[PDB]
């Protein structure tokens, strides 16, 4: 989310009256939010969800399995493919 | 505007040009200070030459660019090093600063002074130009 | 006489371009008071614009053409502001877009990467598809091989570079020599010794005796035709050694106990 | 009607003047109005919307007034006149008050106490025009005026403060409108908004106040950063003025997050790193400030990516930030693949979106972070391997070629290995125990040296709100 544990530095800042203002003036210096373009260009976005469900849409622990597919299909081949080579040397 | 130019014209090389330079600068410093701030040293150069009259208008810029820089004292020096069109500087209210900074210089060497002898006012023990 | 500077460029004749400037420098001090140097723009001040920059840019390739490198710098310091200030009725030049390309490799000749980054981004908006990369390709693609680490390709660009001449061979031919020098740091690294052969193909030469001269001036002896890399590295290192600033900034045991104790103690 | 309306914003007004104003004419107490003024900002501007918009003009009637409701009147008429209920007798409430300056003592004789009132009045002014989002001509006519205004007179030091915030908003509408379209007069102005910050500055430095100083430097830090001019911004920086006396949280988070962009360019990484990381917890974490936060996290993980290290994938899923991290997540996926041909389709197919954020000149120099990463894997994964075995694996055209990129890199120490010229291999050289040697001395002491900064910080802050409280009366 953030840089560091980011649950750690929401809880630390929240609303006072002073920092309301505050909140305003850093959100007007780049005029809006800056989350308004994507859903506009886009029209209704389209992200990595297709490989797995560790990917961009996730709210479990990574599994780290999106950078690299299922490799026990090649396995199944190469196991078999060793096998006959194997026999007749 | 754009301090490039300014730059430019005190390394290109013809005397008039040179001379033409300090007055670009001089009258533009409180938006091109950081700029020319390296480049002192060239402005320090057509003080030192006696082949200008305009000499006293190098030093006038640095004590300028001193001044946007931070070193108020630095900056008395070449205030008095300019010696004429400081009078300019004593009338506005907006640089006193370097004006008053000659006066905090005073005081520290009066006290120096004052054991040596009750007058060193009427005497040359100190620069000439503090004292007027 | 203002004029002359003007026509004097389309003799060729770019020698006489630097003796006929002095007049017409004193001359320009008079052009530049017309113009305020674009604090407003008017259209009487247009036609007046097109004379202050007219002697710049001729001025500008003259002096490359007798390699008066410094001379350039100056000349191109003076004329961005004027491109830079307006809303276009007149901000561009044919020459403009070649005098880009001629800076831009100034900076990479003498090797001054960081203000070559800085240059561009700066630059970026005058020629995005306005002046677009047209001719400034040519520093740019070398940049791109450069951060690559290719210095193939690097030096291909080079070799093709000369076929097409507007005139950046003053700035070829030093880059030729650039990338000798760092491709020369990057070997003492990697082993300590090639065969001679293999020097003369990575370190782009075209006569073997070219490759051992530049060796011994060097500081590398080749002694039954091995390079030693090791010993300009230990030349190095022992002149800083030789200098002394030297305790502190390694930081000796006992200073840095005694270090601890006191921040203590305060 | 609208009478009872323009009454009802006057009242509600007077008491947000009066928490103010009775301080500073005490003597001044700088740091208590300067938060006051921050509630008063949000109040005003629920204020000033709703209820009819002509509530401004009769505030001015009610205070006093040389010129200021002549000027205030001009404002006005520029959206289509008021004066009704806008006259004294039923705009004025005074008739005898003294909290707004008794009336037989105003008729009577000089002195002015025109000074807090009218720098009061601008603030409300710029709010006013930034709710309408009318800028072009109001804005242009307001500008021109109250600049010789805070310049007339010689400001207090309360009066910085309000200042503190009122080139903020002719800053902004004026980036704004720059940005909107392009003239001959659009590059005109830049050169007078520079102009007038910069000596102001000088005279801020001289008042002892810091708010100022601190406002000033982030506005003219994000105007070099625009237009390109990484020369600028380098010098501003090197000849130090900034305060960490008395600041905003916000104020460091802007200063912060100008300074690592400006660093990345010129080829500095290392100390961005400390600069974007330090900036995002300054700022405050809220979902209004989601603009400034979303733009700080898109640089934070750019710059991870120059220096050579990689930031979390668990970064960019966990977030509710997805929609606009979509493109930062497939750029650090296809650099730590080390796959090029990812690379040049990414940075293709977001151009738009980093140009915007304006990464994407950052975008040109990671495709050498690519190639970085893509030989630092096999150097780890196959100790010796012939660069014939590495053409194969990550399509590099020839033996040389390769042998160029470690050669290169290895200066830098990215892979840290030795090259085998004649056996035509490269041999890693990274090998670990450094148990035995003389490391741990050096890594301990910068460990060491922040605890010590951290024995610093807090020996001096800890007493000081302490010593404030027990000097205030307390049972």
């Amino acid at each position: 989310m953030s840089t560091d544990v980011a649950a750690a530095q929401a809880q630390s800042k929240i609303d006072l009256t002073k920092k309301k203002n505050e909140e305003i003036n850093k959100k007007s210096l780049e005029e809006d939010d800056e989350f308004e373009d994507f859903p506009i260009d886009t029209w209704a976005n389209g992200e990595t969800i297709k490989s797995n469900a560790v990917t961009q849409t996730n709210i479990w622990e990574e599994n780290w399995d999106d950078v690299e597919v299922d490799d026990d299909f090649t396995n199944e081949l190469k196991a078999e493919l060793d096998r006959y080579k194997r026999e007749n040397q | 505007t754009t301090a490039a130019p300014l730059l430019a014209l005190l390394r290109e090389n013809q005397d008039s040009v040179k001379t033409y330079a300090l007055e670009s600068i001089n009258n533009v410093v409180d938006q091109l200070w950081s700029e020319i701030s390296n480049e002192l040293p060239d402005i320090e150069a057509l003080y030192d030459d006696d082949t200008f009259s305009d000499r006293e208008m190098a030093a006038l810029i640095a004590s300028k660019v001193y001044y946007n820089l931070g070193e108020y004292e630095s900056a008395v020096k070449y205030a008095l090093a300019a010696k004429d069109r400081f009078d300019i500087d004593e009338k506005s209210q907006f640089v006193e600063t370097i004006v008053s900074k000659s006066i905090e210089m005073y005081v520290q060497e009066a006290s120096k002074q004052y054991t040596k002898d009750e007058q060193f006012y009427t005497k040359d023990i100190i620069d000439p130009k503090l004292t007027s | 006489l203002t004029k002359s500077l003007s026509i004097a460029f389309e003799n060729g004749d770019y020698a006489a371009c630097e003796k006929l400037l002095p007049p017409i420098k004193i001359e320009l001090i008079k052009n530049n008071l017309l113009i305020p140097d674009l604090s407003i723009q008017n259209d009487i001040y247009l036609n007046d614009l097109m004379i202050t920059k007219r002697i710049l840019e001729v001025g500008a390739l003259a002096s490359i053409q007798t390699f008066n490198f410094d001379s350039f710098e100056n000349y191109f310091n003076q004329l961005k502001p004027y491109y830079f200030s307006n809303n276009h009725k007149l901000s561009e030049s044919d020459k403009k877009s070649k005098l880009i390309s001629l800076y831009l490799l100034n900076l990479l000749s003498q090797n001054n990467t960081t203000k070559f980054h800085s240059e561009l981004q700066y630059l970026d908006k005058h020629i995005k598809n306005l002046e677009d990369d047209s001719l400034l390709s040519y520093p740019i693609k070398l940049d791109r091989w450069l951060m690559e680490g290719s210095y193939q390709k690097a030096w291909d660009l080079l070799q093709s570079g000369s076929q097409n001449i507007s005139e950046f061979d003053s700035f070829t031919d030093i880059l030729k020599s650039a990338i000798r020098d760092e491709i020369a740091k990057n070997t003492e690294l990697s082993y300590d010794f090639l065969p001679l052969s293999n020097i003369k193909a990575l370190l782009f030469f075209n006569n073997e005796k070219e490759t051992e001269k530049f060796a011994l001036e060097r500081n590398w002896p080749i002694v039954n035709s091995k390079v030693y890399f090791n010993n300009q590295s230990k030349e190095k290192a022992d002149y800083e050694d030789e200098m002394m600033h030297e305790e502190d900034q390694k930081t000796n045991i006992i200073e840095k106990a005694m270090d601890y104790a006191i921040s203590i103690e305060n | 009607l609208h009478h009872s309306e323009k009454k009802y914003a006057e009242e509600d007004q007077v008491q947000e003047l009066l928490k103010v104003l009775n301080e500073i004419s005490k003597t001044t107490l700088t740091l208590d109005p300067r938060y006051i003024w921050r509630s008063l900002k949000d109040l005003s501007s629920l204020r000033n919307q709703e209820l009819l918009n002509a509530e401004t003009l009769c505030f001015t009637v009610n205070v006093l007034y040389p010129d200021s409701s002549s000027f205030k009147k001009n404002l006005l008429k520029f959206i289509t006149s008021n004066h009704k209920s806008s006259v004294p007798g039923s705009a004025e409430l005074r008739n005898s008050y003294p909290a707004s300056f008794y009336s037989v003592n105003t008729e009577k004789k000089t002195i002015e106490v025109t000074a807090e009132i009218n720098c009061f009045m601008h603030l409300l002014v710029q709010l006013f025009l930034w709710d309408s989002k009318e800028l072009e001509q109001l804005v242009e006519f307001n500008r021109k005026v109250v600049i010789p205004n805070l310049l007339c007179y010689y400001n207090l030091r309360s009066l910085n403060l309000i200042n503190a915030k009122l080139w903020f908003y002719i800053y902004l509408s004026h980036e704004t409108l720059a940005r909107s379209s392009e003239e001959i007069n659009s590059d005109n102005q830049n050169i007078i908004l520079r102009s007038t910050m910069m000596k102001f500055l000088k005279i801020a430095s001289l008042k002892h106040d810091n708010e100022t100083k601190a406002m000033l430097i982030n506005l003219i830090l994000r105007d070099f950063l625009n237009n390109g001019e990484v020369d600028s911004a380098s010098d501003f920086i090197s000849k130090l003025e900034y305060p960490h006396t008395d600041v905003s949280s916000s104020l460091e988070a802007r200063y912060f997050f100008y300074l690592s962009k400006i660093n990345a360019i010129q080829l500095d990484y290392s100390t961005a790193n400390e600069y974007i990381i330090a900036a995002i917890r300054k700022a405050p974490h809220n979902s209004k400030s989601l603009g400034f936060l979303q733009q700080s996290n898109k640089l934070h993980c750019c710059i991870q990516l120059l220096m050579g290290d990689i930031p979390e994938l668990s970064f960019f899923h966990q977030s509710n930030m997805q929609k606009s991290l979509l493109p930062y997540y497939h750029l650090t996926k296809a650099v730590k693949l080390g796959d090029l041909k990812k690379f040049t389709s990414t940075i293709t197919k977001y151009k738009q979106l980093l140009l915007k954020d304006d990464t994407y000149q950052l975008c040109v120099r990671l495709r050498s972070n690519v190639i970085k990463t893509g030989i630092r894997i096999i150097s780890l994964t196959y100790k010796k391997i012939s660069l014939r075995d590495i053409c194969l694996k990550l399509n590099l055209d020839s033996e040389q070629t390769v042998e160029y990129m470690v050669s290169r890199a290895i200066r830098d120490g990215v892979i840290e290995a030795k090259i085998n010229h004649e056996d035509g291999f490269i041999e890693t050289t990274e090998l670990l125990n450094i148990y035995d040697s003389e490391d741990p001395q050096q890594v301990f002491d910068e460990r060491i040296k922040f605890a010590n900064q951290l024995h610093d910080e807090y020996l001096v802050s800890m007493r000081y709100p302490e010593d404030k409280k027990t000097q205030q009366n307390e049972k």
